[PDB]
């Protein structure tokens, strides 16, 4: 839901959303990285849970549309870029 | 002081509106401006060619 | 279970030797010859080969004829002058392959058993583009889908040997290309390194809007292929970057600061030099 903005979760939000207790998410989220759907590790010193998702599925036309714009941004700041070096360095490019 | 700005006398309490930024982050506005610093570098190890 | 294949640079040559031994006459604008190779272990390697003839016909796409008694022969020549040397499969050139290439595979698989093909290009050589190889495999397709070839692609390199890599530097002889680079070539090795990046990240989207109209349907193969490269991107945050960053970057303007030093020194010890050399030349001419 969030893509890799800020991807370490606190505990409010899986008890609300997978509507376990707070005495359950530590298990909970053990047992998936023992199955090896996320490779993420566990910080309670801020009870919050960081998060590496490395386990990918399918989605629909609508993800695809958001991604063609990060796609599209991602394709506009690396030319931009590579004129400014070019542009720069065109006395020592030989 | 008060009809101008602020600082509006209620139960004996002024109040002066106040706030901050943050910014420690942005290793990218000297992303762009330090790779202009290493090639003008470059640029004139050599060239009185 | 092929990691890569070493293509060695004298059969290429032999590929523009034989895409010119046909276009006199031939408009078949395509060649198809037999790929010899040395399998070591693991790693595949190709030092010699040679050509068969090969037509096809665009009626049908489905008309071949290989010529199997030149093909026992010549190898059987070449064992008797080299018995080092082995099939390891065959190769065509031409971007768009027909669709032969199944049928041509499945036949000579009675002599090679881990067959491969080579595609290399001959006309489009402008971009950086090399030579590309896919593999034989059999699967059905990928759950429940239904049954096809869908070759395989394996990654290519390109290696030399001892003379063959040192005949090469004797031809070249124009820009010749020195080592470490003097501040000129490596910037260009990152200036072109990036003109192949975005032509990449064009390639992506191009069949990606292709797809998110709908034309062709979908592989979902591609897909989390993708979709692991956006989530695993790194993005600089705090204490492990900005931190991190100027510790190696305040690292690297200390050694460089001795270049502002010493060199200052340099060209002023050279100005003192000859300016006494150009006053006692001048005062004792006279």
């Amino acid at each position: 839901t969030r893509p890799a903005n800020h991807r370490q979760l606190t505990f409010e939000e899986i008890a609300k959303s997978a509507k376990i207790t707070v005495n359950e998410v530590e298990l909970l989220v053990m047992k998936a990285l023992s199955v090896g759907l996320v490779k993420g590790s566990i910080d309670e010193v801020d009870k919050r849970v960081h998060m590496t998702w490395v386990q990918p599925r399918v989605l629909d036309l609508q993800q695809i549309k958001g991604m063609k714009d990060r796609l599209e941004f991602w394709c506009t700041d690396v030319k931009s870029m590579e004129m400014l070096v070019e542009h720069q360095a065109h006395d020592i490019l030989t | 002081y008060a009809k101008k700005r602020g600082w509006v006398l209620g139960p004996n309490n002024y109040y002066s509106f106040a706030s901050q930024q943050q910014k420690p982050e942005d290793t990218t506005i000297p992303s762009t401006e330090l790779a202009k610093q290493v090639i003008e570098y470059a640029r004139q190890l050599e060239m009185i060619v | 279970a092929v990691q890569k294949v070493v293509v060695h640079p004298l059969v290429l040559l032999s590929v523009v030797d034989h895409f010119n031994r046909i276009g006199k006459v031939g408009n078949q604008k395509r060649v198809v010859g037999v790929l010899l190779g040395s399998w070591q272990k693991k790693v595949l390697d190709v030092s010699n080969s040679f050509a068969v003839p090969f037509d096809e016909d665009d009626k049908d796409d489905s008309v071949w004829f290989l010529d199997h008694d030149y093909l026992e022969n010549m190898y059987g020549m070449f064992k008797k002058v080299n018995a080092r040397e082995r099939i390891v499969g065959w190769y065509h050139t031409g971007p768009k392959l027909h669709k032969n290439d199944i049928a041509i595979n499945e036949l000579m698989k009675r002599y090679c058993p881990n067959s491969v093909l080579v595609i290399i290009d001959v006309k489009p050589k402008d971009l950086g583009l090399p030579t590309e190889a896919y593999i034989s495999v059999e699967e059905v397709h990928d759950d429940g889908t239904p049954t096809s070839k869908t070759f395989e692609h394996v990654t290519s390199e390109i290696g030399a040997e001892e003379a063959e890599e040192v005949g090469v530097e004797h031809l070249l002889r124009d820009i010749k290309d020195t080592t470490v680079g003097t501040l000129s070539q490596r910037i260009t090795n990152q200036v072109h390194g990036l003109k192949g990046l975005n032509s990449k990240l064009l390639d992506i989207r191009s069949y990606l809007e292709k797809v998110a109209t709908g034309k062709l349907p979908i592989n979902h193969q591609i897909i989390y292929q993708l979709q692991d490269v956006f989530n695993l991107l790194p993005d600089v945050s705090l204490q492990e970057f900005v931190k991190a960053f100027y510790l190696k970057t305040n690292d690297q303007m200390v050694v460089v600061y001795l270049a502002s030093l010493i060199r200052s020194v340099v060209a002023l010890h050279n100005l003192i030099n000859n300016k006494i050399a150009n006053r006692d030349a001048e005062k004792k001419e006279g």
